[PDB]
């Protein structure tokens, strides 16, 4: 169904979006591609205090049922 | 949608484990990894990119770990060569280790021999691979300057393959040539790009700077016979030479200094680099200090004087050219021999001469 | 310009004017062919006026040559184009060309100063002075001048 | 460049993933030993 | 700017791709001096959002992300769409700069395609289109300079060039020069 | 000199002016190397030729000088080559030599008009008129 011509321009031009997406990752990274990571860490800081103080609780009310 | 299709649309777990495999979800890629039973580890992303390529690609060392170990994995081979084009030494030592390169002489074998099998290793998609099918993972390691993967490689047998002559004759050569003439001087500039580089000259070679100057003047003379990719030889020739310049600007102290300068005083690699114009190795002030050491041998003092204390010796030497060449046949060896041989001696010797030539010619002209 | 580049004041100098001789040598190339192009077309125009001319100019190949080579640097007058006789349109012809070669030298040599300039911009006279000085120096170092060294 | 940056924010991600893997861990256990009592 | 419009800006290749999915296309603004109903209100209405709007839609088909993932032959369209902003350029002298940008990215983007080839085969689809050098006559004709000189078209000229003359494709000039001479 | 560097308009010519001085120096040197080259050779060329001229030019060592020196700014004539006599040869030799004195002459002050644009481009006018300007101010600090 396809032709060479069609399969020889897909493969260039796969080659080309992943060329192209390999040069964006070789640009200088920018302020807000680091306050991203940034709000990474707070987000996963959060979710991991929420965890520890469930765990506490939890061994609370396994004291009250000793 | 878009008129180019690069991966029906797999399945609701398939596309969870490519989230879960791209993302890092390590429980959840082990998970179905032991028990989904449906999933088939070869699906694939929309640009074509299977579990494996996706996990290496975002450097995830454990997803990568739990891949390898699932039996029928495909697109091993690019795993590695993305993993080395990115650097990834632990996810390159991980999938070094895999059973295909363990058992197999993958890396040993050249570029030509893994060619003419089909066998599609290095290939990550239905047709293709992802960097020049003559690209190695030695050669791509050169060519990124990962220090590490080209001595892990290095280790294990893997060599760049030093192309044959331009004007070569050879059956291979010449069917190369025939076939497609413009892969053959691709993959010529390839090889080359890997073998210019500091990385595969500093851990390769016994003396990587004759190495480097030899493949610089190789490089600088093949940018003239082919001229259509001047530049890019014309920069691997760069490289050679900032490179055997980089390794003379480390040295602390003489010895190290001689050993860079003298070869194994005749300064043959300073011969070489005026001989190749590698003039920043030339120009550099340790071989400058070194030449100009030797440039005063005798004249201890005279090294330091003001330039018309030098003026005024050039006029002494000229004044008494005639009173010193009669004592150089008289007393050849003596404090007057030792300082008439000194090589500054001698060009101002020279340049008195030359000087009281141009007197005479005027003179000459006179009344 | 065997002593010179061991002066640190003069040797940098002197690298540059090698630079610049490379590289003015093909403008000199181009400025010989359109010069060698004005100079036939001028002496096919007045070679049949030998003797109706105020001076000899453009009567003969050499002479023709002459006047136009003196005319780079404007020590030519632009009395040698007029005629005796009242042939208006050759000498007019003759204005209009002498003129439209000034003209072109003129353009030829601000495009030939400012390729020039660009060479330079994008431009190391350190070490291309240092590499040119190292080289004198080597040439020394192997174990009497040419004048004095007749002698056995 | 870019890319280095990306490659920090996988290993955030999947150590997040890993960790909350490991919380839930304990609190299944902590349920199980409920149930035993 | 629409999601799609937005994306293509953006080159956002992976947002693109799932937009085209879900049937986003840019809408390809109508000709410069157009009459129709519609092209006439929006003139009359306001003159300014029309045009940086025009310049808005050709902003997102100019972009290498939505030229690579929207159409067959993205080469041919990016040819097609450079000579149209370059015409665009000097008919809106106003925004001559963000025309000129726009082209400019269009020819640019045919050259990386370009740059990416590794045998003949694929070297003779970028140039001969679908041996006619049709795409090589287009870009000098378009003006698309890097494409042209870029070292795999040299190449492809150059085997071109030195049809029959195997060794004289090597030879010094001066031998050159007395080829030259006899035939003169 | 002593005043200008005051003006805030006129300091930083000054500026320029001593540096570009200092800087043309050294080819003013280099031009007296190959101009008293060309000197001695066509002085040695036409001094026997004192009375068959057309002129005076090149026939003592003074008046060869000033012929030269006034070549470079074109207020010297091409006549003074020519020699009245049939000695084609040496009329010829002075035609070239003069040519490619009058070349080599253009060939070394392009060039130093571009060593010094390059010195130029690499390069601060405010802080050097500035400093030159405060100097001239303490000078006159001392009662
Ligand atoms: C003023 C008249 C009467 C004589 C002019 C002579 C110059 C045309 C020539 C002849 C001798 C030459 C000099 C002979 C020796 C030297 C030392 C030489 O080396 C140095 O600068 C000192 C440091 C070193 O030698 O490494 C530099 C060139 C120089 C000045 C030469 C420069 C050109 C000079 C002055
Ligand atoms: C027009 C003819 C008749 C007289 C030309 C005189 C100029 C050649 C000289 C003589 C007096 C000089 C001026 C005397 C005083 C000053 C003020 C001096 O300082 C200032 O610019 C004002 C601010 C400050 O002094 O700090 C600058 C130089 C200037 C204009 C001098 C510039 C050069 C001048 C004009
Ligand atoms: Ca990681
Ligand atoms: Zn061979
Ligand atoms: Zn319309």
């Amino acid at each position: 169904q396809p032709t060479r011509y069609q399969q020889i321009m897909k493969r260039l031009i796969k080659r080309y979006v992943l060329k192209a997406q390999v040069d964006k990752e070789n640009d200088e990274v920018n302020e807000g591609e680091l306050k991203e990571i940034k709000q990474d860490i707070s987000s996963l800081r959060y979710e991991l205090l929420e965890d520890k103080s469930q765990a506490t609780e939890e061994l609370a009310i396994l004291i009250h049922k000793l | 949608g878009p008129a180019f299709m690069f991966n029906t649309s797999l399945t609701a777990e398939e596309e969870r484990f490519l989230d879960a495999a791209e993302y890092g979800n390590i429980p959840v890629v082990r998970k179905m990894l032991e028990e989904s039973k449906t999933l088939n580890v070869n699906c694939v992303d929309y640009m074509g990119q299977n579990a494996l390529q996706l996990a290496v690609g975002n450097e995830h060392l454990e997803v990568t770990e739990l891949l390898l170990k699932k039996e029928n994995l495909a697109r091993i081979g690019d795993a590695l060569l993305l993993a080395i084009s990115k650097g990834y030494v632990r996810i390159v030592e991980a999938i070094l280790n895999h059973p295909g390169f363990a058992a197999s002489k993958r890396l040993t074998l050249s570029p030509c021999e893994q060619e003419l099998q089909d066998d599609d290793f290095y290939a990550y998609d239905e047709d293709g691979t992802r960097f020049s099918p003559d690209i190695t993972p030695i050669i791509l390691a050169a060519h990124c300057q990962k220090y590490e993967v080209v001595h892990m490689l290095l280790m294990k047998g893997a060599r760049i393959e030093r192309p044959h002559d331009y004007f070569c004759k050879c059956g291979d050569c010449m069917e190369k040539q025939r076939h497609d003439s413009f892969s053959h001087s691709r993959s010529r500039i390839n090889a080359y790009k890997g073998l210019a580089s500091p990385a595969y000259l500093s851990l390769s070679s016994e003396d990587p700077v004759l190495t480097a100057l030899e493949l610089s003047n190789e490089l600088a003379k093949l940018a003239n016979i082919e001229k259509e990719f001047k530049n890019d030889y014309r920069k691997l020739s760069m490289q050679c030479k900032d490179f055997v310049v980089g390794v003379l600007d480390l040295c602390r102290d003489s010895e190290e200094v001689e050993a860079i300068l003298n070869g194994d005083a005749s300064l043959s690699r300073v011969k070489l680099a005026i001989k190749y114009e590698v003039k920043k190795f030339v120009a550099h002030p340790n071989c400058q200090q070194q030449l100009l050491t030797i440039w005063y041998e005798n004249l201890s003092g005279l090294r330091e004087q003001t330039i018309a204390i030098k003026c005024l010796v050039v006029l002494v030497v000229a004044l008494g050219l005639p009173f010193l060449a009669i004592g150089y046949w008289i007393a050849p060896c003596s404090r007057l021999g030792k300082i008439l041989r000194s090589p500054f001696m001698k060009f101002v010797a020279h340049a008195a001469s030359f000087i009281i030539f141009l007197g005479l010619l005027v003179f000459n002209a006179s009344d | 310009a065997y002593i010179l580049p061991a002066n640190e004041s003069f040797g940098p100098l002197q690298i540059s004017l090698g630079r610049t001789v490379k590289d003015i040598f093909k403008f000199m190339v181009l400025f010989i062919m359109v010069f060698f192009a004005f100079m036939i077309g001028m002496f096919i125009l007045y070679s049949y006026y030998l003797g109706a001319k105020v001076n000899a100019a453009f009567t003969t190949v050499e002479e023709s040559f002459k006047t136009l080579f003196w005319s780079i640097f404007g020590l030519s007058e632009v009395t040698s184009v007029v005629l005796k006789y009242d042939h208006k349109f050759i000498e007019n012809i003759g204005y209009v060309l002498y003129g439209i070669y000034n003209v072109t030298m003129v353009v030829v040599l601000l495009n030939m100063l400012i390729a020039m300039i660009n060479s330079s911009y994008q431009e190391d006279s350190d070490v291309e002075w240092k590499f040119a000085r190292s080289k004198l120096w080597l040439s020394y170092f192997d174990d009497l001048p040419p004048p004095f060294s007749l002698v056995p």
